[PDB]
Parts: C-alpha cells; structure tokens; sequence
C-alpha cells in the first residue's frame, strides 16, 4: 500500500480540473449604474497593464460621469447557434452531358465545407466544432430549368466502396443511406449527425496522420486530419442510359446543436486550396483599408 | 507582491523579480485524464518529477530587424531528457505546459515582445508568391524541433491569420520598459484524451517583437530571448520500442 | 384523410429556417464529448478580448506591413501638435479592422454598447511624458487643435510604471442601436472621432532612444450587443478554391 | 417521447427547447440555447485575480 | 428555380448572377420555384429606432 | 381545411428514413412465433465468437486454399528468430477478413474495443516449446528482432496440457473510435502489429513431426463496440444473378 | 406518414389571410420600444377629431 | 479445444486503467443493422423487346436477386420480420413521365 | 389506441416505442429495441461452465 | 543545454541582489566520507 509520505500525500490522480472562472447568465447587456465626480489618490481604475495579458476591466462609471441606464438588449442573437445555423453553399457538383469532368452521368463528392470562403471563415474561427449538420441539395440545369429528371443520393462512409460507374452494383445501396428525389420536388433534406471519431471536428491539424519519412511524395499527408475526413457524397442520374438534361447539383450545410471551442484569428488573406493554410506570398494584403496619413481621416 | 514570482516543478526553480503575473490557458490548470475522458485500457505511466520539470532548451538573439520566431509543442521536447525518451517509447502522451520566456534588459532600452500561445498551429507556405503552386511546409518547417523557426511573414504568422487578432489566444506582453519575464501556463488543448507525441503538435508557441528593439550606439548590443518550460501533469501510455521520430 | 389545405411558403428552401430533417443514421450515437478547455457559449466573449488595433494602417508594401500595428512618439516641441486620430465605428472600414471586435462586427448590421481602447507605451523606462486622448462624439469636426479636442470626452495619460492607460468610449448615441456608418447618407450612424494630442511633451534623457512607439488594443465593454447577423462584408476568395 | 440520446449536445449542464418527430435527437431543431457567459475566462486569466480599482501590477 | 437573398444595411450587394456574394453563408435566402406557391416568410421590426 | 406549409424534404424516398406505410393485408394476423433455440439480439453477440484467423494468407490456388488456415512452427536454432506477423486491424484488408469479427467490423465504419487472439497448438503431445507473441501500439514499426518486439504489449506462451493461450489486444488509441484504416493518409487509424516469435525453441523427442501447426482464433471483448453502419466493402457479384 | 387529404383552397394566395410565416431571422430580438406620445390604438380615435 | 471463447479479460492480462466506458451498443440491433432500403428487384417494361412487350411483368418475390441485400440476410438461417416495399419507377434516361 | 395485435415480434418480453397511424401493428415505424445480449449464449455454450482464472481443463 | 537536465535555479538580477542555491542532499550512503582523486572519488557530491 501507501507508507510514504510523498506517495500518501502525492497529488497524482486528482483528474478535477481547477477553473478559475464559472459561466453566469448574462441574457441582456449589462446595466450601467450610476456614477459622480472622483478625486481620490492612491486608487487608479483607468491606468492598466495589458502587459499581463489580460484585458483592461475599466468601466464605463470608472472613467467619466455616467448615468442610470437598463440596458434590455438581447445578446440571444450572438450565440453559436444563433451565428452558425444558417444554410449557406459548401459544394457545388456538376453533372455534364458532353465534359471531361463528370460525363459519366455520376460524381463523387468528397465531403468537405473548406470549398468555400463564406462558410470557411466563419467555421475556421473556432479550433475544434462539435455540432449536427442539415444537408439540402438543390437541384438544376445550368439555366435555373427544372426538369423531370431522378437523381439519387448516396452517403458513403469512409472504407465503403466508391461508385465508379452510373451502373455500379454499390448503387445497390443495401446499407448506406440513399435519397430519391427529382428535380421538380422540392429539395432534399436530411440530418447528419456527429459522425466524427474524435470528440470535436478539428479544422487545423498541426501533425501528420501516419509515423514514417515526410519526403515529396509523402508531402500532402499535412494537414490532413482523417478524424474530419466523412466519407464522400456520390449523386447519379438514376438510369441506365444517358440524361437527357444537364444537371448543377449545389449542396447547402446548416449547422446545429453547435458547441466551439478554442477560438483563433480570422483569416485576412484570399484562400487558395482546401484543407491547406496557403497564401499568396506576393499578394499579402492588409487586413483592413488604408489612409494617406496618420493624423487624417 | 505581483512582480516578484518563484516557479518551482520537479528539481527545477525559476525566480524572477520583474514578473508581470501568470497566464493559466482559458483559464484551466493541467489535470490528470479523468477516468471517464479516458479511452486506452492500458494503466498509464505519470513519471512525476522525472518529467515535470524547467527545460532551458534555447537561446534566441532579439535585434532591430528581428520577424519574430515560433516553436512547437512537445516537439521541444520529444528530444530532450526523460521526458524525451518517455515521449518516444511511450505512443500516447497527455500534459499540460508552463512557458517562461526570458527577455532581460536595461532601462534604457525599449520593445515590447508579443508572446502566445495559439493551439494547432498549423504552417502554410507562401504557395510560390502568386498562389497557382500547392506547396507544402517541409519537415524541417512544420517539426523545426529545439531551435524554433523565424517567421517569414509575422503579418499572416506564415498561416494566413493577421498577427493582430492573435491576442485572443493566452498571451503575455515582454515590455521591456517594465517586466523581462511572461509566464504562460496552457492545460492540455486537444479533441482527444490522449495523442502521439511525435506525429501531432498540440499548440504552438510565438514570440513575435511588435515594437522593434531600439537602443543608443554604446548599450549592449546583445539581448537574448531564452523559452523555459516545464511539461505540467504528464502522463503516457502504449509503450513499444523507441521511435526517433 | 385529415383535411389540410397548403398556405403560401410551400416547397421553398429558407436557409435560415430552423426545421426538422430526416436523420439518415438511424439508431447512430455521437462519440462522447471529453472535456476541452477554451469552450465558448457566446460571440460576446470574444468581442470582449483586447486584440490589436491598426491605428497607423498608413504603409501597404509587404516588407513593412508589420509597422501598422504600432505608431509613434517622439520629443516633441510642446505646444500640444497631434499625434494619430481614428474613427470609433468598429464594424466600418479602416483601423477596427484588424481587430476581432471589428471582425465579428462585420457579421452583425447593428451594434450597441461602449467600446474600449487601450494604449501600451512600448518606450524606454527612463522616457516619461503625458498624452491626452480625447474621444468627440457625434456631430462635430476633427478638432483643429488641443483646445477644441479637450471638449469633449478624454482622459490625460502619464507614463509611468503602469505602461498601458484605458481610454473609454462612452456609448453616445440618439439610436438605441447604430447601423453599419460609411461614406454618403449612411455616415448618420457615425460614432465620432479619437484624437490623440501630446498633453506637455516626450521627455527622455541623454543615453536613451529618442522615438517610441504606442500599441494600442481595442475592445468592447460589458454592455456591447449585436443585432441582425448579416453576411461578411470581405469574401476571402478570388475564383474557385482548387 | 422516448427517442435516442444521441443529440450533438446531450450530458450539458444547459436546456434546450427543440422539436423533433423522429426517434434521433440529432434530428430536432436548433432550438434556444442559454444564455451564459464567461467573458473573464478569456479576457482576464489570470492566476492572481486583481481589484478593477486598485493597481494591476504591485 | 430562383433565389431571393436578404440583404442587410452593409451587407455585399450582389453585382452579377454568379458573384460570390450568393454564396449566402449568412444571408437568409429563399429557393422556390415558379410552378411552387409563392414564397412567403416574416420580417421582424429591424430599425435601429 | 387545416392550414399546413410544406418544409424542403418532401416527396423525396430516403433508405434509412424509419417511417409508417399503408398496410397492405388489413385485419391480418401473421403466424404465431414457436420458439427457436439460438436467436441472437445485438451483433455483438456474433462479434465476440472466435473464428478462424488467416495469419498464413499466403496460399492463393484451390489445392491449397485450406492451409491459410494455420501455420507451421518447428525446431529452430533458438536465436528468438520471428514466426507470423499480422495487422491488428480488423476491418482492415488481411487475415482479418476470414473472422466473422472481420466480415461485421466491414459493415461499420468505426469501431472501439480490445480485440481478442487464441493461438490453439496442434502439435504432438511429446512436443513442448515456449513462444513469445507480443503486440506492438501504434507507431512503432515492424520489430527487427524478439529484443525489440519484447518491449511493447506480449504475453509468454507455454506448451502444455492447455493447448491454446490468449492474447489480448488492448484498447489503446487516441481516439474513441477508429476508422478504417487503409493504405495512404487513412493509415492514421492503425492499430499496431502482432508478431510471434520463438521464446526458446521447439523441442521434440526422437519419434515425433518435427514440424507442428498453429491454429489463430480471433474475437473481440466485451467491450467491443462499432458505430456509423456502412456498405459492404465486397460485393459477391459479377453481372446479373440468374 | 400521417395520412392527409388536400381540401380545395391549397397553393392559393390570399393577402387577408392571416397565417404563420418562416422567420428569416432566428433568435433576432426587435429594438426595445421607448414610449412615445400620440399613439393611436382605433381609426375611430381619428374619427372623433 | 471446448469450443468456447476464451473468456480472459484485460484485467487478468494486463495492467490496465479504469474507464467508463459509455459507448452505447444500440446501432449494432438487428432492427439497425437491417431496416435500410436496399434494392432486391427490377422489373422492365419495354416499348419493343423479347422480355415484357406486352406492358406487364411477373415478378416472384424473392430478395436473393442481389447480392448487397443477400449477403446481409444470408448471415441468419431463420429471419421473422415485417417488409416495407418502395417501387421506384422512371425511363431508362432517368426522366420522369406522365404514366 | 385500439389496433390490431399482429406485428412481428409481439407477444415477446421487450417493449418498443413505435409511432403507428393505422389498426394493423405491423404498419408501425421500426421503433427503438431493448439493449439485452446474451454473448454466452455462443461464446461459451458449455454444459459445465468453469472459472475465468482456473483451469478450463481439469 | 546538457546542465539544465540537473537540479537547477533560474537567477534573475533586480532589487533581490543575490539568489540561494540549495545542494540538495542526493547519495546513495547516509554519510559522505572525504572524496580525492583516486579509489575515493566514490564519495564525490558532484558539480555546480
Ligand atoms: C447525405 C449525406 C451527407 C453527409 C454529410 C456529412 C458531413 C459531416 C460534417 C463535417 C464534414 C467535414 C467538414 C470538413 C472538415 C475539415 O475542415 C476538412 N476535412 C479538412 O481536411
Ligand atoms: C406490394 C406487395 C409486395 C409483397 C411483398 C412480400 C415480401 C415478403 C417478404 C419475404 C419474401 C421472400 C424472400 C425470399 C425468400 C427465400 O430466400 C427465397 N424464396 C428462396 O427460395
């Protein structure tokens, strides 16, 4: 057993995690309280050091003379859910009749929101994102054309066979979840869940996914986090021979029941690949406008 | 009564009479894995003093035209000590950190030092000026190991992100008209309970001068930038054979 | 056969409606959730932190795109000349840029709550002066002078050991919110103008540099609220991100 | 209403307010989340905690 | 299929039909049909006054 | 004439979607349910039954598809010299493949538990011996030699009355759940390797085979989970089934 | 799939109608209403003047 | 050599940590693992052809015509459920048409 | 909720929680099973069953 | 790099001029006999 004194009185084991701060409801802005003329030596609220890192907690009755306000508005609208569920396009798939990119009548979409800079910067705030998903597919020609054309929408988790041809037996979705819908339906919507290995998608992976030597061809490893990578989206023309009608396929995500944590930086520079940091390095711009000079507007 | 501080861990002890307070990360001290976040079934090793303890592991030279420089966590140390060796035979890893940078001056010289603390730095290149080249870090830019790496463009901190916004992570300001020392204690930051210790770099460490060192001809020319730090609650798990990297 | 009769909204596709969806995993239970630090519950959180504000965001040539963080001070002659002037709106175009207040405020229409600007003198500790900074509200002018600045809201500033003072910007409005302000009609949601003027002068001895240098780091008080989340004003992307 | 307890959300200390028609929680709406801050959590971590009034550095 | 966005004060305004402010990643927008019902939603009281 | 507005997600057909169809048969009474002896209620029953593991998968024609069954060991020069190795992946393509554990672990993506390997020793009786099976986390790549291999997870085999010995592959990962793993960056899920080599030797009296066989049967614990069902990775069909 | 029947009157526009429409703006809260003077409540208070 | 599975545990082989382990079994029942629509039969009508010319099509009920569904309810000898049959219909194009 | 008792797996020890719109039993949802295993009951279907830590031959 | 691995302090110059140094007591015996060059180094406390 325990005879030692640095063993007995050891603090290994205690897993509580010490938080010097707690949450408190805050549903509106705070009140401002009334506050007179000071003129008192020794006690300085407006002198602070933000050498220590931490920010200025100088108020408003502190520093001027203020008067007696109730503040009544909400900050309902500023939380994560409030901010993150709104639809917004994360990928676009193109169903060409004639093309080199798509003429199979079929393409395979790897999910990924990082296509984007609209969604990607809001999402890329915060380190780590937990949070449901809301998927909508809309549909249609290249002229905004709705046509009576069936589509199906397969989900294929990471490992489960990739469709290679429209005619491919993993059509046959016996176990992956698989939507029928036709152009002049309404959209299709589902729910995703956190499907996730880790406890929270991690936007930015400082590491490498597998031990081993780095070299050119083992180059595009970093970065890459497999506990993001979903599996990939597959949409054909439900058919046998080819589509009559061209097809633009545009996918809209919403989050929900989102939790954030680790905020950092917002991006400032114009993105250049997904799942990739990279910025022009000629091209670096300013976060903000310029002026001539410092002493004019 | 705040400027004046004492870090003692393991058989190590940092002092300091210029000290401009401590850090905790979001406001968090390094814990133990609780048994419930907890997912390997193996009993993990917690070496305690052998590890937990003040690493000097470089010397850094501030100048007038210095960009600034950034290290990565624990990949300092996955080449240092026991904690080293440790961190290689061991494939899980778990703690948490106490940086302590050193930069001493005299009165008359003058620069502020912007030290943070930003997890999942991850490092972009600058994809070959115009952006039409998709390049990648090398090896020796994403894991620079002990000696850090000089910051290229500390604008965009060579990720894209402007400088400017980097205080919303736990930071600390060296001044040097007023505090030498910024101390940072930052709690395991990670998705997972545990995690390799040389494939996966938790957090990364800048220190990016803001305002340029200045100095009249006849000073000392010479101000290092020395990082200490100190892995906090630190516990490992899958031991195998030594991995050197 | 219940007898329901479709009302006009059907079969449309509102991206911010909060609606139910069929979950395509039946049965499926998340990976649990370990605790993480630095959760956040509330944008207002962030819109609290001091980040750095881009008063001197004169220069735009890459090799000295690092100076716009910092302006700066120097001895001076002593008749109270000015140093830097910058408008409060945070959500408009200019030196709240660079901060993450303005960043975040880019994504709301309507902001409401005094903000905070902290200065932290980064010169020598043998170099002293005083330095006023004056905040004028809406309505009038950018001050010609140091006698016109001190009208309104300011604070005098004296270095010392404590480098860094707080300016407050007192929420002034006749609006109990203020709309994003920019050039033309919509400058009536102006918030005013901060000045920065020299109170008696930068006194440094013999032995010590002459020019220093002021960071200054901006945030928003305790009772600082958004309305109407709208869409970012900068889209960070040219063509398709390949 | 027995359903899954398998919401993105679920064992948080917080009350939401969702409607849901199927037998997986992670299907419900986004509801309302609670209003709580932490803004000091961020803004002030320090270890010794200081006065507002008083001098930050003694 | 047409898309109605609502633009708020200070918000991108939109200048061809592929610009990418419709991305709509936080813009409300509405996708409906000529053959579907005519699109209907409700808006709040947003004035500053 | 109940006022109801259509929500995006109608008229679509969704697979997974748990829904309420019109019933064919009305007043229908389907026959009654005798009991039947082996009904099973959760996969996980079927996961935790051992099955013959393929660790010499080195056979491809028909004659002798039969001894990928089991692999030979025999007397040696007592040098710890290295018998099998295999991947302890089991959803993973490899010996795996031929467990039923294998073949269900291929209809979900993420799985989390300690797996479980029964080597069953089918040599002489007069035949003794001592091997040494260990298992190497995450990382750390194939052991050169028993010294190396010894320093991670193993257990001491003993020939003798009891034929088999277990081997129990802990749950140690990173992660709560792993995904398949597969060649390129996807090979971040591993789990290790699992390689036997020989403690002392072989030994067998004069009389006896000098070459014996090893039969692996692999299982997972009880606390073997798997999540996210998937399609099969195989599909058994070439062209249409007449 | 609860079984209902479309009654003559669906798809149709009518502006009296007074219905339930999708907000575009969730969890959005209107500027607080300071009490101004003169408000009318009836057109019958117009009426008596 | 008994033919059962060997019931060693962590504990009794390895020195082994406590974890509470909430991963829950439920997506792993027979009701989860089956009730996802898979196809199990086709039917063609051709305008001109040998197969169906004339408009209409036998189709004996059995689920063994494919073998995504067939390797699934393979793995059990005795199988008692309900059925829920979705018949989707459209033009070898995909199209949909007035019929 | 009068309906027909005909579904599949009624007159069993377990409870589902199904939704259903019409009187045959068999029409309802899949619904929710009972987390009950039996891993012995293949796993080690021996008449005399021995100890984990003893010898399994004796 | 190689002396920080060792029982350590960090000395920082200011108002506090000097700083304590303590030699913990690490030997293998209860007792030290007088170390020298030779078969009796075996004694040695190490290097500061
Ligand atoms: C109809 C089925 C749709 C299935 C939808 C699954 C979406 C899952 C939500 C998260 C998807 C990952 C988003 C991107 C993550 C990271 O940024 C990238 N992987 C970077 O590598
Ligand atoms: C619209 C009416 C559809 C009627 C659907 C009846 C389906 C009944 C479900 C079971 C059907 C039998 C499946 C095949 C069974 C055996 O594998 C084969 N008969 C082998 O001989």
């Amino acid at each position: 057993g325990d005879r030692v004194a640095d063993v007995i009185e050891s603090s290994i084991g205690d897993s509580v995690s010490r938080a010097l701060t707690r949450a408190l409801p805050a549903p509106t802005g705070q009140d401002t309280q009334v506050s007179s003329h000071r003129l008192d030596t020794g006690k300085v609220p407006a002198l602070q050091a933000a050498e220590i890192g931490a920010s200025s907690n100088a108020s408003d009755e502190s520093m001027i003379e203020t008067r007696c306000v109730l503040n009544s508005h909400s900050t309902a609208e500023t939380t994560l859910d409030s901010f993150f569920s709104r639809a917004g396009l994360v990928g676009e798939i193109d169903l060409p009749l004639e093309g080199t990119t798509n003429p199979n009548g079929y393409a395979n979409w790897d999910i990924d929101i990082t296509g984007y800079a609209q969604m990607r910067r809001k999402v890329e705030l915060f380190t780590y994102m937990r949070f449901d998903a809301e998927f909508t597919f809309v549909a249609c020609t290249p002229t905004g054309q709705v046509v009576p054309q069936l589509l199906q929408y397969m989900f294929v988790p990471p490992g489960a066979p990739k469709p290679d041809s429209r005619e491919s037996l993993a059509w046959q979705t016996a176990t992956n979840p698989s939507v029928f819908v036709k152009l002049s339906d309404p959209p299709a919507q589902v729910s995703v869940p956190f499907m996730s290995p880790a406890s929270a998608y991690q936007w930015f992976y400082d590491g490498y996914p597998t031990f081993g030597e780095h070299k050119q061809e083992k180059d595009l490893e970093y970065g890459a986090c497999p506990n993001n990578m979903m599996g990939t989206f597959s949409v054909r023309t439900v058919g046998t021979s080819k589509s009559k009608y061209p097809l633009v396929i545009r996918i809209y995500m919403r989050m929900k029941h989102v939790r954030a944590w680790i905020p950092r930086p917002m991006r400032n520079q114009n993105y250049l690949f997904k799942a990739n940091p990279n910025y022009a390095g000629n091209f670096i711009k300013p976060t903000g406008a310029s002026r001539t000079a410092i002493t004019t507007l | 009564s705040d400027r004046v501080a004492q870090l003692t861990i393991g058989n190590s002890t940092i002092t300091t009479q210029e000290a401009a307070n401590i850090i905790v990360g979001y406001g968090e001290w390094p814990s133990y894995c609780s048994d419930s976040d907890a997912t390997a079934v193996d009993k993990p090793t917690r070496p305690d003093v052998s590890v937990n303890r003040f690493y000097t592991l470089d010397t850094k030279l501030w100048e007038k035209s210095s960009k600034g420089w950034y290290w990565k966590f624990p990949d300092v140390l996955t080449e240092t000590g026991v904690f080293g060796q440790n961190a290689q035979f061991h494939y899980l890893y778990r703690s948490g950190f106490c940086i302590h940078v050193q930069c001493n001056a005299s009165k008359f010289h003058q620069g502020a030092l912007l030290v943070a603390v930003l997890p999942e730095y991850v490092i972009g290149s600058v994809a070959g000026g115009t952006g039409t080249e998709d390049t990648h870090p090398p090896y020796k830019q994403t894991q620079p190991g002990a000696d850090g790496f000089e910051l290229q463009h500390p604008y965009v901190l060579d990720a894209g992100i402007p400088i400017s916004q980097l205080t919303v992570c736990p930071h600390q300001w060296i001044n040097l008209r007023t505090n030498n020392c910024a101390t940072i204690i930052v709690p395991y930051i990670n998705a997972l309970p545990f995690d390799s210790a040389l494939n996966h770099c938790n957090f990364g460490l800048l220190v990016v001068p803001i305002s340029p060192l200045d100095y009249d001809q006849g000073a000392t020319p010479v101000i290092p930038i020395t990082i200490t730090l100190a892995p906090m609650c630190s516990e490992f798990a899958g031991l195998r054979q030594a991995v050197t990297q | 056969g219940f007898p329901t009769e479709l009302k006009p909204g059907t079969n449309q596709f509102l991206t911010t409606d909060d609606g139910v969806s069929a979950p395509i995993l039946p049965n499926f239970h998340p990976t649990p959730c370990i605790h993480i630090p630095g959760e956040v519950r509330n944008l207002l959180e962030l819109c609290q932190v001091e980040t750095i504000l881009e008063v001197n965001n004169v220069p735009t040539n890459a090799t000295s795109l690092m100076e716009r963080l910092r302006f700066p001070v120097s001895a001076q002659a002593g008749k109270g000349e000015l140093c830097a002037v910058f408008r409060a709106d945070p959500g408009r175009s200019g030196p709240w840029q660079s901060t993450l207040l303005g960043q975040l405020c880019g994504y709301y229409t309507q902001w409401s709550g005094s903000l905070e600007v902290t200065f932290m003198f980064t010169g020598s500790f043998m170099a002293t002066g005083k330095m006023l900074i004056a905040y004028t509200p809406p309505g009038g002018p950018l001050p010609k002078d140091r006698a016109t600045a001190m009208l309104g809201t300011h604070v005098i500033w004296d270095f010392g050991l404590q480098s860094s003072v707080t300016l407050v910007i007192p929420w002034i409005s006749n609006t109990h919110y203020r709309a994003h302000a920019r050039d033309g009609v919509f400058d009536y949601y102006t918030t005013g103008l901060v000045s920065i003027w020299y109170q008696t002068n930068y006194v440094v001895p013999i032995g010590a540099p002459n020019t220093a240098y002021i960071i200054a780091l901006a945030a928003a008080q305790k009772n600082f609220t958004m309305k109407l989340c709208k869409d970012a004003s900068d889209i960070l992307q040219t063509g398709t991100i390949q | 209403s027995h359903e899954n307890s398998n919401s993105a959300t679920e064992g948080s200390t917080i009350n939401y307010t969702t409607i849901n028609y199927y037998k997986d929680s992670y299907a419900a709406t986004a509801g309302k989340q609670s209003l709580k801050q932490d803004p000091d959590k961020f803004a002030n971590p320090v270890k010794d905690i200081f006065t507002e009034m008083a001098a930050p550095l003694k």
